[PDB]
RNA sequence: GGUGAACUAUGCCUGAAUAGGGUGAAGCCAGAGGAAACUCUGGUGGAGGCUCGUAGCGGUUCUGACGUGCAAAUCGAUCGU
RNA sequence: CAAAUGAGAACUUUGAAGACUGAAGUGGGGAAAGGUUCCACGUCAACAGCAGUUGGACGUGGGUUAGUCGAUCCUAAGAG
RNA sequence: UAUGGAUUCUUCACGGUAACGUAACUGAAUGUGGAGACGUCGGCGCGAGCCCUGGGAGGAGUUAUCUUUUCUUCUUAACAGCUUAUCACCCCGGAAUUGGUUUAUCCGGAGAUGGGGUCUUAUGGCUGGAAGAGGCCAGCACCUUUGCUGGCUCCGGUGCGCUUGUGACGGCCCGUGAAAAUCCACAGGAAGGAAUAGUUUUCAUGCCAGGUCGUACUGAUAACCGCAGCAGGUCUCCAAGGUGAACAGCCUCUAGUUGAUAGAAUAAUGUAGAUAAGGGAAGUCGGCAAAAUAGAUCCGUAACUUCGGGAUAAGGAUUGGCUCUAAGGGUCGGGUACGAUCAACUUAGAACUGGUACGGACAAGGGGAAUCUGACUGUCUAAUUAAAACAUAGCAUUGCGAUGGUCAGAAAGUGAUGUUGACGCAAUG
């Protein structure tokens, strides 16, 4: 319920101490009508808030799941 | 049997009104057997309650 | 602005059930498509082409699956093979002709 | 009324409650001469009015 | 000596409800005639315990229905607002 | 109109048809009031001014879940 | 209740000319101010939903013939950020040739126009919530309280439209249309505070808890009251299409119901609804009852009048369908006097046409000349009287200056008028 817009932000979301569980959603919209690309939203899950950060490269997104730490819990669906 | 409570069932279960449930004549038995929203909803899937279409208003006249 | 929308119908069912007849419809579909309300002005611009098991209409004019839907239902009823074909689509524009 | 006290709810709970029939074993019981409930309310016969 | 304002009468407090038309008040804008004073015209606007008329509220007539009624006062038409 | 259920069907259930309310509804909810009438199962002696297999009936049970909706708090006319 | 952030050797922040801005950015006693917090009507503007509509992607219907067709799905909550405003306000400037301007005529040397900005966030847009949900489709293992997999869920337009909300305004009043809890803010400056750490819990994040009672259902031609499952009575919210001025009248979608003892026949007399030759109130207490009139457009409209009315006076003509004609708008500009998208419903006109019909059902004034009476609007005898009766504004009279008038109470260290004061209160006609 709270964008993202930095990943200097989503960092210190995520190591906040209080988050535990990331959900990654891929949504495939389209951006001209001739090209569908593959959307990632990363949802951090705080205690309060769901703060969610968009992202529209796929290599971002890659590199975003390589560097979040293996012992918080990622959800891929 | 007494098919009261499915029709009034089914209609809560598909959203529809008493007056657009189907209810398949030859399949009394399984209909009255089925007691529960989720029999209902069996039943529907099944094709044995089926939601009749909505009465025509053209307006091709008014176009 | 002069993209050709392209729409697949696959007869495959009925023509190798045997009581389907393609040819004739195409030549009902071309013959009937309707260009600014009057049939017969494909002018280059709707093509209909025929291989025995799919017919693929081209179009850069105003056409659509409900236009296919509806002159294919009108030659079923013609033919009065209805409760025999359904026109469906299986996904965005390549309907197919069912028969089961 | 849906929105109710609980002195009325309490009345009510004791009205439902009190609106049984006769238990058959007390006809039975010796010396006995009840036969059914004589006290038997319906809602639309007899209104408790509380 | 007590009990009643759950109906109704009146006041107060706190809420709610009331299509569509007709007419066209003040205010205002423009124009014409005239020596002047002034007069006149066309618009605008939208007043009224105004008016036609729904919902509503009421209850004129039929001295209609009914009158051992649906009803210890209702029903229908016609009416008032 | 026809099936089903039933000893028994003008009246119950289902399907078909014909209709009506026609959105200041014969629809969807609530306030006062009612008090379980809600729902299911069984059942028709009485009751539904005909009937009844049906029911707001009879018998047995099930059901109402709140920090956020109300009450609760405030004050009004007033009461005391 | 700790951490991060902010502040601190200029102790309790900076920026902006200003309206004011930001993540924070001490603030006691005491005082003060806001919100709570307010009628009604009218048009105008904006938004929400609904209605209407074009394309496209599915499903259904119709298909003797016609219809790129008819019906139908294409949805986005609370909440969090960015953005978004009429009004209002600030800076520059200094206006008659007065300009700006609303549908509504108000506003400017107490500073207009113009240029530039600040704020409220009604409200909308974008993103998150959120497509993972819901919805619309197609298919899979063969009795069995079983699921799974594929697609799609998109882009617009229009308006005196309906209803609701909001805004800026205007009208009305001898009527000017609650209070309190509660929350915040300001004035003031008590008190306290440095440096490997103090303050800030009005900045962000993080931890814990939130009790009691109601909650089902009807809400009515069967759940309430009327002795009943009684044609009665009983407060309110939502509100589709066509016709049409219209939430009446008629028909239809969603939803609901098809309930009211039935069958047969069709005598009199009834109840309800109609029609009628010629006459046309002769009937009768009396035109009771019924009939005629009726919508809209155009023409035309008397006596009298308190000049406002009377008045829809009276009295005439027209009204369909089809094919056209004309007028009435929005948004995009200028070498190197005018053009194009965007089809919106009003008005007027002309032929043509028909068993002269056409507000074709529905809906829908009869009118005039007078007399009596009450000015009018309004009120009453619930269940036989709605009236000329009552009231009313207007007029007049009466009492009373508070240790008072009028009225109340058994009394009262008691009351109404009176939160009053002769332009008042009280009492009458």
């Amino acid at each position: 319920a709270r964008e993202i817009t930095d990943i200097k932000q989503f960092l210190e979301l995520t190591r906040r101490a209080d988050v535990k569980t990331a959900t990654v959603k891929i949504n495939k919209k389209l951006n001209k009508a001739g090209k569908p690309f593959r959307q990632t939203k990363f949802k951090v899950r705080g205690s309060s808030s769901l703060y969610t950060l968009v992202i529209n490269d796929a290599g971002k997104a890659k590199k975003l799941i390589q560097s979040l730490p293996p012992t918080l819990k990622v959800n891929r669906l | 049997a007494n098919l009261r409570t499915q029709k009034r069932l089914a209609a809560s279960v598909v959203g529809v009104g008493k007056r657009k449930v189907w209810l398949d004549p030859n399949e009394t038995s399984e209909i009255a057997q089925a007691n529960s929203r989720n029999a209902i909803r069996k039943l529907v899937k099944n094709g044995t309650i089926v939601k009749k279409a909505v009465t025509v208003h053209s307006k091709s006249r008014t176009r | 602005q002069k993209i050709a929308k392209t729409f697949t119908v696959d007869v495959s069912s009925p023509t190798e059930n045997g009581v389907f007849d393609p040819a004739s419809y195409a030549k009902y579909l071309i013959d009937h498509i309707k260009v600014e309300g009057a049939v017969g002005n494909l002018g280059n611009a709707v093509t209909v082409t025929e291989d025995g098991t799919v017919v693929t209409v081209v179009s850069t004019a105003k056409f659509s699956g409900k236009y296919l839907k509806y002159l294919t239902k009108k030659y079923l009823k013609k033919n009065q093979l209805r409760d025999w074909i359904r026109f469906v689509s299986t996904k965005t524009n390549e309907y197919r002709l069912a028969f089961y | 009324a849906a929105q109710k006290s609980f002195r009325i709810k309490q009345k009510m709970a004791k009205a439902k409650k009190q609106n049984r029939p006769l238990p058959q074993w007390i006809r039975l019981r010796t010396n006995n001469t009840i036969r059914y409930n004589a006290k038997r309310r319906n809602w639309r016969r007899t209104k408790m009015n509380i």
